């Protein structure tokens, strides 16, 4: 049915079952624009995915909630259907165009589950007005309650841990820790900060300003540089874009990384990770659900002979930027949330009920 | 902006109160209707339940009607009670609470057009002149209530305090 | 009424009595006012306790007093107050908390009866301190005639050790007493490490005398699986990540701690009166109990 | 109502002998077909008067063979079913009725319990991997050769020294053409490297995540803790038992001695004792995943269901 995003990439092996997607081919090509089989707020918020405008995990939920806000609020049913089926079936097939455009982390698809759950809950003698309104105002619950009113918990909560004079180390563009860090030093408690940053998607200058525009002491280093700081960093803290089953973490392409060699220097492991990320299944390993991007946004620049190039242009090359990865329980000590310091371990059962 | 010539409530008075304060043996209850009368709420069975329950601290300033069920004025609190409670008297509180905030407003442009800078003085002159205004219909602070009853045409009462002309000028414009 | 005959009651209390643990004591103490509280309110008690426990806290420098008195604190507003008089409430109330002393007894021998049959025959028992706990939990497993050794370290500060061992050979065990420092040497030749504890941290380890961690450590790399006894009141809700961040309301009493704390990753099995445990347990139960 | 009690010896005779029912479900299955039976031909003044029978009846079960304790588990659930129909419904004679039904719906669930863990395979293992598995777990042999319809990949089964216990799975694998391998345990470590994460059965769940295992199982998770690739244990629910591991030690199926040096050995057998478990132990610190009726768990959360599914003022029972 819907235009197929083409996959791009000599996809590696171990990596098949996952798509490599990219932000060339975009995917608006071939879509009929009257948008009408395709909304015009979704598709809008589609396309922004795609080309990474919106990067942020609960950034990019609040965009796709806001989205299906306006698409409700101006949505219509058709002639005698109730509505809290039909609306299920409409929101279908625009998160399956979302899937293509972007894959969907556990955050998004929490987010799209409860929605689905909400609409269904609610019967036939709901009044159109009256229905898309409830809808709006359980969305907006739903979003201070799980996106504007954790964040500000946890920060509130983890705020009197953070001593005196201890430099954290933080790991990019996770805006919640940024919110906590400053939120934290604006109370007189002072430390430097560490901020660590990997390629491609060279970000933790996110974090990076959003600090030193707030007046605290900062420091910055790539990832694989790491053992160079980690003798002096007190407190790691993390971000996290998911919690799974067993009770792991997953973050972006770094953070288990961060989490080892922590570990091993024996600095004690934060994470800051609010429940509604809190997804239900599992990932022992770290191979079954990885969203890979792009192959050929990998590269950078050595004079001009940028070595790549030529990317698919040779014949065994299979390049690869894994996203997310996974740091078993093993490691992880503290995850700081709303309803407390819970340790790692027993995350599943206290956010399962 | 003291609350009313019951400075210290008696008892089944529902006051409007907010959770200045998630606690433990049940939630720091504050509210203005009483010029901030803090105290106590017996924290229910099903919030017993409130371990598990989302963010202690959202929920904390959404104010709502109690009654009062213990009392106290040297030991300094009130034992605020909400599961028996109905809708009705909730929303003779609402009404209660919007003379209250008119109230509220009337201090304010006080303050400002007769310049009284000083506050007990002026709240106790505007206390005993609600107090006059109201012990005929013996509402709760029925000061205003008359005060918007006869503004529609006679809000000249504002004659026993020939001290300032804005007062009655603030009241009848900002009415209407 | 007023708090010196508070805190002075609390003293009488633990002397006519050094068998009951300070927590115990201070909690009857706290009944105790509570009695003759001579106030009525509902609130206006909740503040006259928090400050009570606030002075014993000042005055014996144990986790277990004032986390007693959070948990007390807890479980006087557990249910529905059914307020009706903020007196009668007061008669509910403290109702509720002669119950609680009820538990609170029954602890030791719940723990014990729970624990004697986990000390498989004939191998060494290695306590840490004058653990009233281990003591009973031990002289249980001897009532059950069975054999095992004990050593006991000395915990240096004070003579801990010596004092266990003068009261646990009355009841006739093979006792012999390292000196605490020499841990890493006994530490090849006895299989299981019973220890006792003074709070429980909410994530499973837990908090103890100044030897604890460290033997705790040895006796994980050697693989020699490590036990804990601790009751209920004990957990506490302090999270710390580094033995520099244990509170320093506890530290003390030239400059030298007296308790400190082990990570969740090393204890093997709790032990508490709600029944066995595995750490991250402990934290699920703290969440859920503490309320 | 004899007849119950001659049920309950034919029973209670093919369990204290040897393999039977050679399934564990199946035991499972003829085990709360038995409780229905004493529920069904029996009556109560008060439910305790049932509690406190079944109580004696699984005594005698799991005190008879404690090397199996599957059925220990079952009249647990079942004292637990009880407890909570007494609850409900007087918090009296009818409900009956209702712990009937309960069973039927545990029974059922029960029925479906293969099949659930069917799902979760087609998701773990992407093609072409490598997995390790010791024994004939017939929940692994559902698992895996109902993830070899989708993908392809590579098993090697180590055995079971005493048995074969770990060759028939290489049939049933070769029967579904998976191109599987068969090795003698002590090579597990001779190939561990090249693991990537061990498929293992499970005889029991103890309340403390800590497996016992078909024997020749902790040195496959000692081995994997070392490697540190994951332990994928294959235990359906019902499998659970809230035994914390320390009791007495009568904890491993001491089986015919003749299993490692057979009878035929002339006199060395006069000053030569002999040892055989089959069944061990593995801590749950090495465990991972207890993929199971509701998806992926691990360690500690098992002590959850212990939490919800037997009550526990009845692991004495």
């Amino acid at each position: 049915q819907v235009p197929t995003r083409k996959d791009y990439g000599s996809k590696v092996s171990l990596f098949s079952h996952l798509p490599q997607y990219s932000r060339q081919n975009s995917l608006t090509q071939f879509m009929s624009i009257p948008s009408s089989v395709i909304h015009p707020a979704m598709v809008r918020l589609g396309l922004q995915y795609s080309q990474g405008l919106v990067s942020g995990s609960n950034a990019r939920c609040i965009a796709l909630l806001r989205a299906l806000q306006q698409v409700i609020q101006d949505y219509t049913t058709p002639p005698n259907e109730e509505l809290s089926r039909d609306l299920v079936n409409k929101l279908k097939p625009y998160m399956s165009f979302l899937t293509q455009c972007r894959p969907l982390s556990a955050s998004m698809h929490n987010a799209i589950k409860f929605l689905n759950k909400e609409i269904t809950s609610v019967g036939s003698s709901k009044r159109e007005e009256e229905a898309k309104s409830e809808l709006r105002a359980a969305i907006d619950r739903y979003v201070q309650e799980k996106i504007v009113l954790a964040a500000q918990a946890i920060s509130r909560f983890a705020y009197q841990k953070i001593s005196n004079g201890d430099v954290i180390l933080v790991y990019g563009c996770s805006s919640l820790v940024s919110r906590i860090l400053q939120e934290a030093w604006t109370e007189g408690r002072r430390f430097r900060v560490v901020v660590v940053d990997s390629r491609p998607w060279l970000e933790g200058r996110h974090t990076l300003r959003s600090l030193v525009h707030a007046g605290v002491p900062a420091s910055y280093l790539l990832i694989p540089a790491a053992s160079y700081v980690l003798p002096e960093v007190s407190k790691v803290l993390l971000g996290a874009h998911a919690l799974l089953a067993n009770g792991s973490v997953m973050s972006r392409v770094g953070t288990a990384q961060l989490a080892l060699v922590a570990r091993a220097h024996n600095v004690p492991v934060l994470v800051c990770c609010e429940t509604y990320k809190f997804c239900e299944r599992v990932q022992t390993d770290a191979f079954v659900s990885n969203e890979l991007d792009d192959p050929d946004d990998l590269q950078c620049k050595r004079g001009e002979h940028v070595a790549l190039a030529n990317w698919q242009n040779h014949a065994s090359l299979r390049l690869l930027n894994l996203v997310y990865d996974v740091t078993p329980p093993e490691l992880v000590d503290l995850v700081i949330t709303e309803l407390g310091m819970i340790p790692c371990s027993s995350v599943p059962v206290v956010l399962r009920v | 902006c003291r609350f009313y010539q019951h400075k210290f409530p008696e008892v089944e008075d529902v006051v409007m109160v907010n959770v200045r304060s998630i606690a433990e043996m049940g939630a720091y209850v504050s509210l203005l209707e009483y010029n901030n009368i803090e105290g106590m709420i017996l924290l229910s069975e099903l919030s017993r339940r409130r371990i598990r329950s989302i963010n202690k601290l959202i929920r904390i300033g959404r104010n709502e009607c109690v009654v009062v069920i213990r009392v106290d004025k040297e030991k300094g609190y009130i034992d605020l009670s909400k599961r028996r409670v109905s809708p009705e008297e909730a929303i003779k509180c609402e009404d209660k609470f919007t003379k209250s905030k008119t109230v509220y407003s009337i201090l304010r442009h006080v303050a400002e057009v007769l310049e009284y800078t000083k506050d007990e003085q002026l709240e106790s002159l505007f206390q005993r002149t609600a107090w006059v205004f109201d012990d005929k219909y013996k509402r709760p602070g029925y000061g205003a209530y008359d005060a918007f009853k006869h503004a529609v045409s006679d809000p000249s009462i504002l004659d026993s305090l020939d001290l300032n002309e804005d007062e009655r000028e603030v009241l009848i414009n900002n009415i209407n | 009424m007023d708090d010196k005959e508070l805190i002075e009651y609390f003293k009488s209390q633990m002397k006519e009595d050094p068998d009951m643990a300070s927590a115990v004591a201070a909690i009857r103490t706290l009944l105790e006012f509570l009695k003759r509280d001579k106030g009525e309110t509902i609130q206006g008690l909740r503040a006259n306790l928090t400050s009570a426990i606030e002075t014993l806290c000042g005055v014996d420098s144990s986790v277990a007093v004032s986390s007693g008195g959070e948990l007390f604190l807890r479980f006087i507003s557990l249910a529905s107050l059914e307020y009706s008089d903020y007196s009668k409430c007061k008669k509910i109330m403290i109702e509720r908390g002669e119950l609680f002393l009820r538990r609170i007894s029954l602890s030791r021998n719940k723990i014990a009866d729970l624990c004697h049959t986990f000390i498989k025959d004939g191998a060494t028992i290695l306590t840490h301190a004058y653990s009233r706990v281990v003591l009973r939990v031990l002289e249980a497993a001897v009532a059950a005639k069975k054999r095992f050794s004990v050593y006991v370290t000395e915990s240096q500060p004070d003579l801990s050790g010596k004092k266990m061992a003068k009261a646990l050979c009355h009841l006739n065990v093979p006792v012999t007493v390292v000196l605490d420092a020499a841990v890493g040497y006994i530490m090849e030749k006895a299989d299981l490490v019973i220890v006792g504890a003074e709070g429980v941290v909410e994530n499973g380890g837990i908090i103890n005398k100044i030897g604890t961690n460290q033997m705790a450590v040895c006796a994980k790399a050697q693989n020699k699986p490590f036990y804990v006894v601790a009751e209920s009141f004990k957990f506490v809700r302090l999270f710390p990540l580094n033995q520099q961040d244990v509170p320093d309301k506890f530290k003390y009493k030239e400059e030298h701690p007296w308790v400190d704390y082990t990570a969740p990753s090393l204890i093997t099995l709790l032990f508490t009166d709600l029944g066995v445990l595995t750490p991250s347990a402990v934290s699920d139960e703290l969440i859920k109990l503490y309320l | 109502g004899s007849e119950l009690s001659e049920r309950i010896e034919s029973f209670v005779e093919t369990l204290k002998r040897g393999g039977g029912p050679r399934s564990s479900e199946e035991m499972a299955r003829e085990t709360l077909g038995l409780l229905r039976q004493i529920i069904t031909d029996h009556r109560w003044s008060n439910a305790g008067e049932l509690m406190e029978l079944i109580r004696r009846e699984g005594r005698r079960m799991t005190a008879a063979q404690p090397s199996e304790t599957t059925v220990g588990n079952m009249v647990r659930r079942v004292l637990k079913i009880i407890r909570e129909e007494y609850g409900r419904l007087h918090g009296y004679a009818q409900l009956q009725s209702n712990i009937i039904e309960a069973i039927n719906e545990l029974l059922v669930e029960l029925e479906g319990t293969m099949e659930n863990i069917a799902a979760q395979a087609l998701e773990h293992i992407h093609s072409n991997e490598v997995i390790m598995t010791i024994g004939f777990s017939r929940t692994v042999e559902a698992f895996l050769k109902e993830a070899a319809r989708k993908r392809k990949f590579h098993v090697i089964v180590a055995e079971c020294a005493p048995f074969c216990q770990g060759h028939e799975m290489a049939v049933n694998l070769s029967k579904a053409g998976i191109e599987t391998t068969v090795m003698t345990d002590a090579a597990i470590f001779a190939v561990m490297s090249r693991v990537n994460k061990v498929i293992i059965g499970t005889k029991t769940i103890l309340a403390n995540g800590a497996l016992r295992a078909v024997t020749g199982t902790h040195t496959l998770a000692l081995a994997a803790k070392h490697h540190s690739t994951p332990l994928i244990v294959c235990a359906p629910m019902f499998k659970l038992s809230p035994q914390f591991p320390n009791e007495e030690d009568s904890f491993h199926k001491f089986v015919a001695p003749e299993e490692v040096l057979p009878f035929t050995e002339g006199d060395i057998l006069e000053k030569v004792s002999v040892h055989c478990p089959v069944f061990d132990y593995v801590p749950p610190e090495l465990i991972t995943l207890f993929i199971s009726n509701i998806g992926g768990n691990a360690p500690s959360y098992i002590y959850r269901l212990m939490s919800e599914l037997y009550h526990p003022d009845d692991h004495v029972l």
